[PDB]
């Protein structure tokens, strides 16, 4: 058969959640418009060995859904905390909102920190308009400190636009769940 | 053929205990299947079903007893057998096209995406369903959101000039306009609607237009059979003359949507849903093209740089640039590539003389009398095209989900509205109902559900898909597949449903007009349109 096991997404809005579900499960990047589909997330997955089916849980980072967003935490067996490359200030906010919000309502779960969007470290117009508000994109030292600040399980680094690094990500979420 | 006898159930499930009640039924049950020879598929389901919570009821029961065993083995023959009926007699669904435009005036854009399918489609009636009664819902939805605007506008008028004002501290404070006035709305058109001369939808909108929103009644009726005439003339069926709707609950939640929330899209959703059931057919969205011939291209080989949607959106652009079929179609993809592509296309193209030679024709759509077929997007369901047959138990399904998770939400939701406080206050107040309703059942339901208000006014408020849309066609595939009702999100497996694709050559789905919903939009949508907003209102009009 296959073990059963709960992914749980988090982070700032527009950092790339979504994208990098769909582009998971479904492995199709949305290149143009994003339907309006039926939004469901599950994904096999061969890790150790093993075979483990992923049910994936996206969640609204903004602070609308602040008071909802506990509804999907329950029985999590592995969190992705996400910050994306070309925001700073998302990076700054996984210690702010996210970790004692997950602390909270998902006690000893571990936390996989994932910097979305590595495509646009090197992108030209990123580094141009983020000069403008004395900013560079992150570095990878930088979200590796983050991650042992934090106490993650690991951190991994993708681009859902390449599909660069996502099998990685959700291996090593698989790997901490089944740990 | 069936499933096994009953006197091989018997053999199969001996045990030293004797035979409980339950198992009698069991028996019973499986036999009356068996001996059965109705041709009518509906009725081999509904056996399988009462045979299957029978096995249920059983094995609930007696959780240790020796006949699980084999009452195990049965259910998954259950599940085979259901696939054998759906497989094993279809016939094509009747040649109907049904599309629906409600709230206004059908457009000329909507007309000619139906023009391509009634073009290729000579044999299909067009159906272009309406409601005779609610031209003018689009015009109040629009005096509401633009008065709105407006007051938010001038609230904020210190703050919206600073580059770093975040344009959802406008919608948020908007929404608490927009609320204000539906209620006011509703509750107008609650006291009208039971008036001796009994008045349409439509009468009470131009009286509170005119009451209140300095609207000029000639020019509203004007509109309003201007709208009427048009859609007469373009394949035009009325809702209310036809009898769609026969349960008053169903009406309900159509008129929900249609005058409470401004919503047509979901209005729309019902639509379809008792359109299908009464009649049976394909229906399509006014954003749907019909297939491209299956390999009228396969020349011309997709460069790396492009994607695969956006090639297919420059196959459409390129068809329309060098035919012309429907005005005013985009170019802007297509202009962005070199001659040595874009010639090569206008040859193909121009070279076919027949529509016929570029767009696949419907022909026979076989399907089964148990079925509903639905277009697939992002290995996911999306109810912008489908085939049912007439009076097809799996429609029925979906509208009974649609049924089920109304219910649910007008349950929690009509003590906050009745409350009468503002949408903030309103909104704490559903959401505490939804928060104290919570299981590990529903919760997924409930964070979907949350923003019910906020949809077609603030960005990301996509509840419509979990209430009538693609969400309810889901959990009523995992009801049928499973022999279930009632099911909330429970999901099938991609192999399981697969099974009720629409068949990709008979749909363009990458059309302009797709891309641009008109029930929802994005924030980024939302920043562009705050920012021309406070654009127009710095800069002044004439
Ligand atoms: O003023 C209006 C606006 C919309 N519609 C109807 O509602 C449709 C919705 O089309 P669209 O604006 O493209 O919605 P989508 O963004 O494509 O959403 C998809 O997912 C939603 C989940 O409910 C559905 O309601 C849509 O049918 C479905 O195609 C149109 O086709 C019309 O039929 C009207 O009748 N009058
Ligand atoms: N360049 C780049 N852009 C991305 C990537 N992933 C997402 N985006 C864009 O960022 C936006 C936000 O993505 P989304 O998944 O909706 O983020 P969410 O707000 O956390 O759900 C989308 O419109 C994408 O086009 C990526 O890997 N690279
Ligand atoms: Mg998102
Ligand atoms: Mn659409």
């Amino acid at each position: 058969a296959a073990i059963r096991k709960k992914l749980v997404i988090v982070g700032d809005g527009a950092c790339g959640k979504t994208c990098l579900l769909i582009v998971f499960s479904k492995d199709q990047f949305p290149e143009v418009y994003v339907p309006n589909v039926f939004e469901n997330y599950v994904a096999d997955i061969e890790v150790d060995g093993k075979q483990v089916e992923l049910a994936l849980w996206d969640t609204a980072g903004q602070e609308d859904y602040d008071r909802l967003r506990p509804l999907s935490y329950p029985d999590t067996d592995v969190i992705l905390m996400c910050f994306s490359i070309d925001s700073p200030d998302s990076l700054e906010n996984i210690p702010e909102k996210w970790t004692p919000e997950v602390k909270h309502f998902c006690p000893n779960v571990p936390i996989i920190l994932v910097g979305n969007k590595k495509d646009l470290r090197n992108d030209e117009h990123t580094r141009r308009e983020l000069a403008k508000m004395k900013q560079e994109p992150v570095k990878p030292e930088e979200g590796r400190d983050m991650a042992n600040r934090i106490g993650a399980f690991g951190y991994m680094e993708c681009s859902a636009k390449t599909k660069d690094g996502v099998r990685e990500v959700f291996e090593m979420a698989t790997r901490a769940a089944l740990q | 053929m069936s499933l096994i006898s009953k006197e091989e159930l018997i053999k199969l499930a001996y045990s030293i205990r004797p035979r409980e009640n339950e198992y009698k039924t069991i028996l019973t049950n499986l036999d009356e299947y068996n001996k059965l020879t109705t041709n009518n598929n509906e009725n081999k389901y509904l056996q399988l079903k009462k045979l299957n919570e029978s096995i249920d009821v059983f094995m609930n029961k007696y959780k240790t007893s020796s006949r699980n065993r084999a009452l195990s083995n049965l259910k998954k023959d259950i599940l085979k057998e259901v696939i054998l009926i759906k497989n094993s007699n279809t016939s094509p669904v009747e040649k109907n096209l049904h599309f629906v435009w409600i709230g206004g005036e059908v457009s000329d854009i909507a007309l000619e995406y139906i023009k391509q399918w009634a073009d290729i489609n000579a044999e299909y009636n067009i159906k272009l369903w309406y409601d005779s009664e609610a031209f003018l819902v689009n015009t109040l939805k629009k005096a509401i959101v633009e008065s709105s605007t407006t007051e938010a506008l001038q609230l904020l008028e210190e703050e919206i000039q600073n580059p770093q004002f975040d344009n959802m501290k406008f919608y948020k404070k908007r929404m608490e306009f927009i609320y204000d006035r539906q209620k006011r709305f509703i509750n107008y058109y609650a006291s009208q609607i039971n008036k001796p001369t009994v008045p349409t939808i439509d009468d009470i909108i131009k009286s509170h237009l005119v009451s209140e929103y300095n609207r000029d009644e000639t020019v509203l009726e004007s509109y309003r059979t201007n709208s009427l005439r048009k859609i007469n003339s373009n394949h035009g069926i009325d809702i209310r003359a036809n009898s769609l709707f026969t349960e008053q609950e169903l009406l309900n939640i159509y008129s929900q949507e249609l005058l409470n929330r401004g919503n047509l899209a979901a209005a729309s959703d019902i639509v379809r849903l008792l359109a299908l059931k009464n009649f049976g057919g394909v229906y399509l969205d006014v954003d749907m093209l019909p297939g491209i011939h299956s390999d009228l291209f396969k020349t011309i080989s997709r460069p790396s740089s492009i994607g695969l949607d956006r090639w297919e959106m420059i196959k459409l652009e390129a068809i329309m640039k060098y035919k012309k079929y429907i005005n005013n179609y985009t170019s802007e993809n297509f202009d962005k590539l070199d001659q040595q592509l874009k010639d090569n296309f206008k040859l193909i193209i121009e070279s076919k003389s027949e529509k016929s030679e570029i767009f696949s024709k419907l022909e026979n759509l076989n399907v089964s009398d148990l079925e509903i077929k639905i277009a697939f997007a992002l290995g996911s369901v999306i109810n912008q095209a489908l085939i049912s047959k007439q009076g097809s138990y799996l429609t029925n399904l979906v509208i009974e989900q649609v049924k089920n998770r109304y219910q649910f939400l007008n349950q929690h939701l009509n003590p906050a509205i009745e409350s009468d406080n503002n949408f903030t206050d309103t909104t704490k107040i559903f959401h505490d109902s939804l928060f104290n309703s919570a299981t590990a059942e529903n919760s997924m339901f409930l964070t979907k559900i949350a923003p019910y208000l906020q949809v077609g006014f603030m960005p990301e408020a996509r509840s419509t898909i979990s209430l009538s849309g693609p969400g309810a066609y889901a959990s009523a595939y995992y009801d049928f597949i499973n022999l279930q009702e009632n099911t909330i999100e429970k999901t099938l497996k991609a192999s399981d449903l697969i099974e009720f694709k629409f068949p990709e050559n008979n749909l363009s789905q990458l059309t302009e007009q797709e891309i641009n919903s008109l029930w929802s939009f994005d924030q980024a949508s939302a920043k562009y349109q705050f920012e021309k907003y406070v654009r127009d209102y710095t800069g002044g009009s004439l």
